């Protein structure tokens, strides 16, 4: 188990660690989060009590270094940093544990939720989507726009998701205009899976990472990307059976976890009704369709 | 954006543009089989592509052989239309290529957009207008070349005859649309009107009769009346 210590908590803030979130009061004696499961990526994330605007946060993996949080009063936010002096880090963590000023990552032993939501997400791929190579962790917030969004303004602070565009020369082979637009299998299997992503794990990892940024930060372009990647699969007549079955599991946990009150802003009526009811894969997402119809029949 | 009553004069500026209408592309007669089931038989169709400023019509004839062995013809028809319009644009010198293509049914936007991906600078637009181009097969000479075709074929017409020697393209397009609306509302009456006086003939190289200025005014008034009168009865005035 790993720890992310906090130098202090000078401003009132709601702190999130993956699906768990807790309130910290202005100058409450809070010094971090312990018992964080090793083996998965994680996201810590903040919403200042004063400004519900700008939820932001940091993806990280505890195997890639010793990380801590420290408020910056010039820039006005909780900043993640790396401690390179490993002896200094163990010493600090131990003192804070002894004095019991850390919350425990509160995982129930039955609960595979976080794993199911991050199965294919890898830090190495996150750092390619969020470019900032001097840090081992990656910052995201509500307002960051995507590379495709910038094509339709600061390229350094963007989400470099893979561009998917159904009405593009990439998507559409000359002479198969109708065939390729109505059955996207060529674009899915050859262009994207074999050409760009190399395998379905990498494809699913971007898809889960887009969902997670949409759900935790309401990053509109992330939500756009998640729906695009679902639609590309659903609108392909020929998809390996193992991908379909995995996709049903992925989406199932995403819908299970999605907060009920953000379902109107995070779910696209058109994409879901199409994927569940019109697409080639309309009979291939049994678990997803069952949960969608019992939890959000209003959308459908 | 969409074309409607308010950006109507844009049709007659000097930006090249085409209307594409696909309503006569896939045509069928419905009939009964020996067993008492229903079956369709396709008949020749045509893509109606018109430059509203010059009158030039590019009538792409769609021979029934192009449907042989195909499924979901109504859907294929939209893609076939887009394919042919795209070939037409590509066949034209650059300086004659359109800057806009206005489709008369929204179902054509996506098929045309996909086929025109190589022309990012050509705007594909819908319209809110209820234009009567479907009545083009009520024009005897156009119907005749469509029905006689034995292979795919493109035929070129000027749908305003020589009108532009005397009227503006705005006035020409208004005349054409009144004639076609009339033909769509009541074809028999519309045609009786046009041909009653056997002394006013259709030149061999024309589609409509050789009326004088004053005779067009009378004709135009008669087509307005006929169109009035079925609005005088369809909504029980
Ligand atoms: C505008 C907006 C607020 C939020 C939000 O708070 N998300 C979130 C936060 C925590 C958890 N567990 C789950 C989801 C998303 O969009």
């Amino acid at each position: 188990m790993n720890t992310v210590p906090f130098t202090s908590a000078p401003i009132e803030v709601t702190i999130g660690i993956d699906q768990y979130s807790f309130n910290v009061k202005e100058n409450q004696p809070f010094h971090g989060i312990k018992d964080i499961p090793i083996g998965h990526v994680h996201v810590i994330h903040f919403q200042h009590a004063d400004n519900s605007s700008m939820r932001y946060g940091y993806w990280f993996d505890c195997r890639m270094g010793n990380f801590y949080i420290q408020y910056d009063p010039k820039d006005g936010l909780y900043k993640m940093m790396e401690e390179r002096d490993g002896a200094k880090f163990e010493n600090i963590v131990h003192n804070f544990k002894e004095r019991q000023m850390m919350v425990s990552y509160p995982k129930i032993d039955e609960d595979d939720t976080w794993y199911n939501l991050t199965e294919f997400v890898q830090m190495d791929k996150i750092r390619k989507i969020v470019r900032k190579d001097e840090n081992q962790f990656s910052y995201v917030d509500s307002s960051m726009t995507t590379v495709q969004e910038n094509e339709l303004s600061d390229p350094a602070h963007s989400l470099n998701y893979t561009v998917i565009n159904f009405k593009s020369r990439e998507a559409i082979r000359p002479g198969h205009e109708m065939e390729d637009f109505l059955d996207k299998s060529y674009y899915l299997n050859t262009v994207m899976l074999q050409g760009i992503f190399k395998n379905s794990s990498n494809y699913f990892g971007e898809l889960q990472f887009a969902f997670l940024n949409a759900m935790f930060f309401g990053n509109y372009g992330s939500s756009l990307q998640w729906h695009a990647m679902i639609e590309l699969i659903c609108s392909s007549a020929t998809v390996p059976k193992h991908m379909l079955d995995k996709l049903d599991e992925i989406l199932y946990y995403q819908i299970k976890t999605l907060p009920e009150q953000y379902s109107d802003i995070l779910l696209n009526e058109r994409v879901w009704n199409i994927c569940l009811y019109s697409s080639f894969q309309k009979n291939s997402l049994h678990n997803t369709e069952k949960i969608m119809e019992n939890k959000y029949p209003e959308l459908l | 954006g969409a074309m409607n009553s308010s950006n109507y004069a844009e049709l007659f500026n000097n930006d090249i543009k085409l209307f594409v209408d696909d309503t006569n592309v896939y045509r069928v007669t419905v009939h009964k089989t020996f067993e008492g089931n229903v079956a369709t038989k396709a008949i020749n169709g045509c893509i109606f592509t018109l430059n509203p400023k010059t009158g030039h019509l590019f009538l792409k004839i769609i021979h029934t052989s192009v449907w042989a062995g195909q499924k979901r013809l109504s859907q294929l028809a939209k893609w076939k239309t887009a394919e042919e319009v795209s070939a037409l644009v590509r066949s034209l010198p650059k300086e004659e290529q359109p800057k806009q293509i206005i489709v008369t049914r929204k179902a054509m936007l996506d098929p045309l957009e996909v086929h025109m991906l190589d022309f990012p600078n050509i705007a594909i637009r819908p319209t809110e207008l209820r234009l009567p181009f479907s009545a083009a097969m009520s024009i005897d000479k156009l119907s005749d070349v469509v029905m006689k075709a034995t292979e795919p074929q493109m035929v070129l017409f000027n749908i305003y005859d020589d009108w532009l020697d005397r009227i503006s393209s705005y006035t020409a397009f208004s005349r054409l649309t009144l004639l076609l609306r009339a033909l769509k509302t009541n074809e028999e009456s519309a045609k009786m009107i046009l041909l009653s006086d056997p002394t006013i003939t259709i030149k061999s190289y024309h589609l409509w009769p050789s009326f004088t200025d004053e005779q067009w005014i009378t004709i135009e008034s008669q087509m307005r009346d006929l169109i009035l009168t079925e609005y005088g009865r369809k909504y029980n005035v």
